[PDB]
């Protein structure tokens, strides 16, 4: 139980920009925080880091106080955009953060080689790209065995081989027993790696739980399409016998929106007649689940091309 | 050359006193007897244009009220209007009108002559090289030239090697030099007025003399020129508006070693005072440098204190304060910068004189005093005008 | 200690600033050039009032070039919000920046007045070496204090603003006001009133400007002439001794650091 | 060639006229006895009523840097009351005598010579000392003029 | 009719060829994706399509003309990455500046500020805008006039999660009208639902071009089938391993099937025939996984346990 | 013409610069405050106003346009603007018109408020000479500013970052205002045997701040060549800026 937020309803300016979020985070889970209209996304970020005071509620990080120095050596925070110190070098920036966090100096040369930055080490930060600064920003987050990562969009401005390898580096730290929070706005791609999502909107934490739970608590159509079908004309109608509208947009692109109540017999319809090649059960993704819970609180569906 | 007895003088009093009646005369005239001759106001003694008109050879003659006209112009033979011989000691020349192209009053070798109240209009067409002197004095001891009116002569009141004599209250207008001094040791001149003159006061090689209370209105290019004067005294002079025609200097001190220069008023000229390099360390305190476009021109690097007994001069551009209420200012006043003497040392800096870099260099001197050359400063300058009476 | 670990950064960040090393070498090559003219003129009270006038233009300039982007350059750079999630306080990342930027000014004036002393002991023959070390010892431990005033001034105008482009406009305003505007408003107050505004309050207005308290400390011994001081001639009318002028220079740090810390505490 | 061409105009000396004012005292130059110095500048010729008044002008710091030729009279080949314009020697290579009882125009009487024996003739004939141009300084001009027109 | 006809260019700077033998043909309504990693070929290809560079060893035919004609660029939107506009100007005045340059009518400025959803923050300075608020402004200048080709270089960076899906709904409204656009992104899930045909390119060359069904068919990549309690984990681990598929031995009640997609046509009949399909998740090999394969196809030895 | 559509942007963007409006207020106050101490204490005060407008009109021009090209490259709009129907000439010439009319207005608030303090506080100024001496002053002060505007386009197009552009705009302002004439003074007072002073009226033509004062101080050259030499400093440096802008 790493992050135990309990009863917190943060008020400032008598505005009440956060309300009653009870966000318990497990000791090995990877939570995700996604905020749109609500300012909860940034306030809760601060609240766990300890640089904000919880009015009317308590935040318990690692079972202890959030502003103790003994727990703040075990955190890691990758901020939004950190152009660190443009005249300093790569080693000298990370040795500066190693001296502050109390980490041993033998970690600095083996974190600039763990992150792919040893070729660009001993070079000034003004000669770094945005992706190399995100590489350096991750390197101070893994400084001195942190038991709680807290990443604020770690994969922005980053090339996709390093993006896929970052989540493999995250998957190393999940097995080590370190809880990670992935607060992002680039929601397709993070749904394969988090364990529990937490969509909070208009202050109130709307939905929390795993991805299998959020599809159970929200009736959304599952999109089975079978690309490369043999016959297409009877496949326009043969799914509608149990109420699954087999609507297609191409020569064979029948994205059958089902109801999640007849999943045996529609595949018995699919496998009883006609052979498939590559079935595509397209689950309602984290992009589609987000716009249901957003619409359920305050949002009304935007027009045809009007955002 | 006829004589004064060849006229018709009607005697008013029988003590060798004669009186010429109204009516014109002709030719030169000569005094050989001690006659205190007076004249009616219509006594127009008009000579023909040659020779000295009224030559005087007898001592103790009170010539009064005559009106002389059109004498000679040969300055080499000294064709004067009133020639006074060395034997004509203690002559009085009172209240006369003169108009002619030569010397007005030429005296030489005389003692105690009194040239009082005359009006000498010199010329109009001669090129100020043959107009002759207004009141020429040539090596006289004891003279008293007072309250005359000399106009349009050449070089005004010329004085050559004359020791003790006073020049009191005479108005000198539209001439080349106002008062010319040549080797006049222990002289004096008080309250003279000089107007529209190419040099107001020529002080050449005359020591130990007193120059007091004189006024110079709208002279050209030289207010008071002093060459080689020692132990002099310049107290109360009013030098106003020396226009160009030189660029215009209210006082030009050239090789004058010792002199006390106090209580003067140098007003509205282009240069307030020009101090040459040879003329240094003399008591200059209490003057009023108002309205001049440039106060001191001193092309040197030697320091020059301009305040005797802790009292300095009043400067119009003195932007200083006085906290303790005495008459003196609190901060010293340097009238010249270092870039204010680069303009004088090198005339090509006149092209650069409006540049911001020169305006930068004026500010660097006020912040960094190591680059300040030792100039012509005065500790304790005056706050108010000391010459409140000299403006009349 | 955590205050020294962030001082070692700023000691290694100001020394890579090429704009500092240009105008701190300018302080060294002018302090040789001023002291060379002070040797050729021999003069002694003019090379003291000109060296103190050189450090009036440059020791606030190096201090405001360092620390105008000390807090707001880290806030909009993102690295300030990260730094509070380290085991630190807001009092340690300000006093640490004051120690770290303070040793740069302690080296920028030890280079400047250090090479100025070697352009006197090797230039003017027969100078008093005891009086030279005392005069340049008073110049070294008081131009740091003038530098540490404007260092603490720069933390006030960095915590208050929220944009570095507006911090450079305000730091130029602080450098213009305290150096060459406060000397000109006080001059124009004395000229236009002809010294009759207040005959006793006006010497106390020199203590409201730390560049003038800096000039009043070094011009204690070498008064010399009268025109070397200029507007500093009111310092003869100040009844305070020299030791209070040191403490009024230290009080200009301590109020302008506690103001800089109370602003940063509610950032 | 630029310095030589400018030299090729400055070197010639203009003859004195009756309408010639001095540069300093401004009065008519040819009404006086004694040698009369003049200064050719190559931008404008300025003349002087006496040689001691020329040397008083030369020792000012505006004209120390001024490249201008100084010309005085040769009193070894001229009568002292009326000096001609024919021979006008260079003033740096002359031999001025000092302290004579001769009556110059403005300053002390500095009779200029070119042959140094005629300069030694006037020195023993009046009690003076011959001296070169480079020994002339402003402590000497004011001392010698005070002994001539003083006491 | 093809919008972009890159016909065998080879762009070099000095002796080094930063883009070698690129051969594209973008269709009349297709959404193409230029993805690059080691090479600077992605950036240089962008410049060649626009009028910024010149092909040193080839030719480009944008809309049947040269790419630097003024008739071409009046119907060509281009949103660049990380743009920050003139911050003292307002939001309406910035688009009114850009409408005057492209020759678009001034009655379209208040429409496009309404279309991207910038009506509330119009007539405010660009310095008091967010990062995603400037992306709505940067998208809005690309829609000025009637554009026939859009080059959206990273359009959804810093954007709100509603507004990114709303952006792609504006894309499929645009490509139905007939303007073939180009997505240039780096977050590969998210672009993969809307890309018509990928154009993954290596250091020098162009690796692969074609639709997602053609990239999965050419590059043989295994399907990632995950389930949860069909019958039993250990009773279902055995079946795919004789047929040539990997069955991962997880902890409890989970059946992960990595099949080789060649014999699984009739093999999937037995999974339906003995249990319910009620909790499964079949994952196709994604655009992220295809792009990692083509980096292994030319260059780029794989990083360690967790390295990059 | 699109040289005006990009000029209307730079008017609206330049006039909202708080850095510019701070200097134009201090220029308009100091042009009155010198003219106030030039009347109570007209060619004598127009020369001190010429030394004032030599300080600030290069400084106003370098404050506007040091980030004209490289400030748009850092903003990313420079790569966007070249994909529009726009040449590289029309961007530079349109920025030159837009930044040009700013400091052509900054002398109309600068000297327009200075001539109000002269025509109404002298009482006998003889204003028929005023509208010719200030018409010669306001026109020639814009042309001084348009040189340093074209100098600012040269230094902006050469650099690649905004921080080193301000390091060069300070270097151009130091060199052309108060280093070129100080090294002329050091070449006078320290060298006279190998420095011909007759050459020095022609060496002032290598400095547009020096040509600015020479047509406000009325010399071997006439006035009309200095007008054609000030306009030649615009025409070469704008052509130099166009040659640099075509090499990005
Ligand atoms: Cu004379
Ligand atoms: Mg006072
Ligand atoms: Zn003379």
């Amino acid at each position: 139980n790493a992050v135990e937020i309990q009863g917190v309803s943060q008020r400032y300016g008598s505005m009440t920009v956060l309300h009653d979020l009870n966000l318990n985070l497990g000791e090995g889970e990877v939570l995700g925080l996604f905020g749109h209209n609500g300012a909860g996304k940034t306030t809760s970020m601060k609240l766990i880091l300890g640089l904000l005071s919880p009015s009317e509620g308590q935040v318990k990080v690692l079972g202890r106080a959030p502003n103790d120095p003994q727990v703040r050596r075990q955190l890691g925070y990758l901020p939004e955009n950190v152009t660190f110190y443009p005249q300093l070098s790569g080693r000298e920036t990370l040795r500066h953060f190693a001296r502050l966090k109390g980490a041993a100096l033998t970690q600095v040369d083996e974190l600039l080689e763990q992150v792919g930055l040893a070729h660009a080490a001993d070079r000034r930060v003004k000669t770094y790209s945005k992706g190399m600064r995100q590489r350096l920003g991750l390197a101070q987050a893994l400084l001195g065995e942190p038991r709680l990562l807290l990443l604020d969009e770690p994969t922005v401005g980053l090339d996709p081989i390093a993006t896929q390898d970052l989540y493999l580096l995250i998957d190393r730290l999940r097995q080590r027993g370190t809880s990670i929070i992935l607060c992002s706005h680039v929601l397709p791609g993070v749904e394969a790696h988090i364990n529990r999502a937490a969509i909070l909107a208009k202050g109130c934490l709307q939905a929390v739980g795993s991805l299998s739970q959020l599809r159970a608590e929200a009736g959304l159509p599952v999109r089975i399409r079978a690309s490369g079908i043999s016959e297409r004309d009877s496949w326009l109608q043969r799914w509608t016998d149990a109420g699954h509208s087999a609507r297609g947009l191409s020569e064979s692109s029948i994205e059958v929106v089902a109801v999640n109540g007849h999943k045996l017999v529609l595949l018995r319809q699919l496998l009883g007649e006609g052979e498939p090649e590559d079935i595509e059960i397209h689950q309602p993704s984290l992009e589609d689940l987000y716009r249901y819970y957003m619409e359920r609180a305050g949002d009304v569906r935007a027009q045809e091309g009007r955002l | 050359a006829p004589q004064s007895i060849t006229t018709l003088p009607l005697q008013p009093d029988g003590e060798n006193r004669w009186r010429l009646p109204a009516g014109e005369y002709q030719g030169q005239f000569t005094i050989e007897q001690p006659m205190q001759l007076r004249c009616e106001p219509g006594a127009v003694i008009q000579s023909q244009g040659q020779g000295s008109s009224l030559l005087i050879s007898a001592p103790d003659v009170l010539v009064e009220g005559c009106t002389l006209y059109e004498w000679g112009s040969d300055l080499t033979a000294m064709d004067s209007a009133v020639f006074i011989l060395p034997a004509a000691e203690r002559a009085q020349i009172s209240n006369n009108r003169m108009r002619g192209p030569g010397f007005g009053v030429f005296v030489d070798g005389t003692r105690d002559v009194q040239v009082i109240g005359n009006e000498i209009d010199g010329d109009a067409g001669v090129r100020s090289q043959d107009r002759g002197n207004g009141i020429h004095l040539f090596a006289v001891s004891g003279a008293r030239v007072l309250h005359n009116h000399v106009r349009n002569a050449r070089d005004g009141i010329y004085i050559d090697t004359s020791n003790g004599n006073h020049l009191e209250g005479n108005v000198i207008e539209d001439v080349r030099y106002g008062v010319h001094y040549m080797f006049a040791n222990e002289n004096s001149l008080i309250d003279n007025v000089t107007r529209r003159t190419r040099t107001g006061y020529a002080l050449m090689q005359s020591r130990k003399l007193t120059v007091t209370g004189n006024r110079s209105e709208q002279d050209q290019n030289y207010g008071i020129l002093m060459n080689y004067i020692t132990y002099s005294t310049i107290t109360g002079n009013f030098v106003s508006d020396v226009q160009r025609g030189g660029e215009g200097k209210a006082l030009f001190i050239y090789n004058s070693l010792f002199n006390t220069i106090e209580n003067n008023h140098f007003e509205k000229s282009s240069l307030g005072i020009h101090l040459t390099a040879g003329s240094e360390d003399n008591r200059i305190s209490g003057n009023a440098f108002v309205g001049n476009q440039q106060q001191v021109k001193y092309v040197a690097s030697r320091t020059q204190e301009w305040s005797v007994d802790g009292r300095g001069n009043y400067w119009s551009d003195y932007l200083g304060w006085d906290r303790n209420n005495d008459g003196l200012g609190d901060i010293a006043y340097e009238p010249n910068d270092n870039v204010d003497r680069l303009l004088w040392l090198y005339p090509q800096v006149r092209l650069l004189m409006n540049s911001p870099s020169i305006e930068v260099l004026r500010w660097v001197q006020r912040a960094f005093p190591v680059i300040k050359s030792p100039g012509v400063q005065d500790s304790h300058p005056l706050m108010k005008l000391p010459t409140e009476k000299l403006l009349t | 200690n955590q205050v020294w670990n962030i001082a070692r950064k700023e000691l290694s960040d100001g020394l890579r600033n090429r704009w500092l090393l240009a105008i701190s070498l300018l302080f060294a090559v002018l302090a040789v050039g001023i002291a060379w003219l002070g040797a050729a003129a021999s003069s002694i009270p003019a090379t003291i009032a000109s060296l103190a006038s050189l450090a009036t233009f440059l020791m606030p300039l190096i201090a405001l070039l360092l620390a105008y982007d000390a807090i707001v350059g880290e806030d909009e750079g993102g690295t300030l919000m990260l730094l509070l999630t380290y085991p630190l306080g807001r009092g340690q990342i300000l006093l640490g920046k004051f120690v770290g930027h303070g040793l740069i000014l302690a080296l920028a004036v030890l280079i400047g007045f250090g090479c100025a002393a070697l352009a006197i002991a090797l230039l003017v023959e027969g100078v008093e070496l005891g009086m030279l070390f005392w005069a340049f010892g008073r110049f070294m431990i008081s131009s740091t204090l003038l530098g540490w005033v404007f260092l603490a001034f720069a933390y006030v105008l960095s915590g208050k603003v929220n944009e570095k482009s507006s911090a450079a406009g305000l730091a130029l305003g602080v450098w213009f006001l305290f150096v060459l505007v406060f000397d000109l408003v006080l001059l124009a107050l004395l000229v236009l009133s002809e010294g009759k505004f207040n005959p006793e309050l006006l010497p106390w207005l020199l203590l409201l400007n730390p560049t003038d308290i800096y000039r009043l400390i070094n011009l204690s011994g070498f008064e010399g002439s009268g025109s070397a001081m200029g507007v500093l001639s009111l310092g003869a009318d100040l009844p305070v001794p020299a030791a209070v002028l040191w403490l009024c220079l230290l009080a200009w740090i301590g109020v302008s650091l506690l103001l800089a810390y109370a602003i940063f505490r509610r950032r | 060639c630029g310095e030589k061409e400018e030299v090729q105009q400055s070197l010639e000396p203009v003859a004195f006229h009756d309408s010639d004012e001095c540069h300093v005292c401004g009065m008519i130059i040819t009404d006086f006895p004694g040698p009369k110095g003049q200064a050719v500048e190559k931008r404008g010729v300025k003349k002087f009523c006496s040689t001691a008044e020329m040397l008083g002008w030369w020792l000012q710091p505006e004209n120390r840097l001024l490249d201008a030729k100084l010309y005085v009279h040769d009193m070894g080949r001229s009568v002292w009351e009326k000096p001609d314009d024919g021979h006008l020697i260079d003033a740096t290579s002359a031999y001025y005598v000092v302290g004579t009882s001769l009556k110059g125009a403005m300053g002390a009487s500095l009779a200029s010579f070119a042959e140094e024996q005629d300069a030694k003739a006037l020195a023993g004939m009046h009690g003076g000392r011959v001296l070169r141009f480079e020994e002339i300084d402003q402590a000497l001009l004011q001392e010698a003029a005070s002994m001539q027109h003083g006491g």
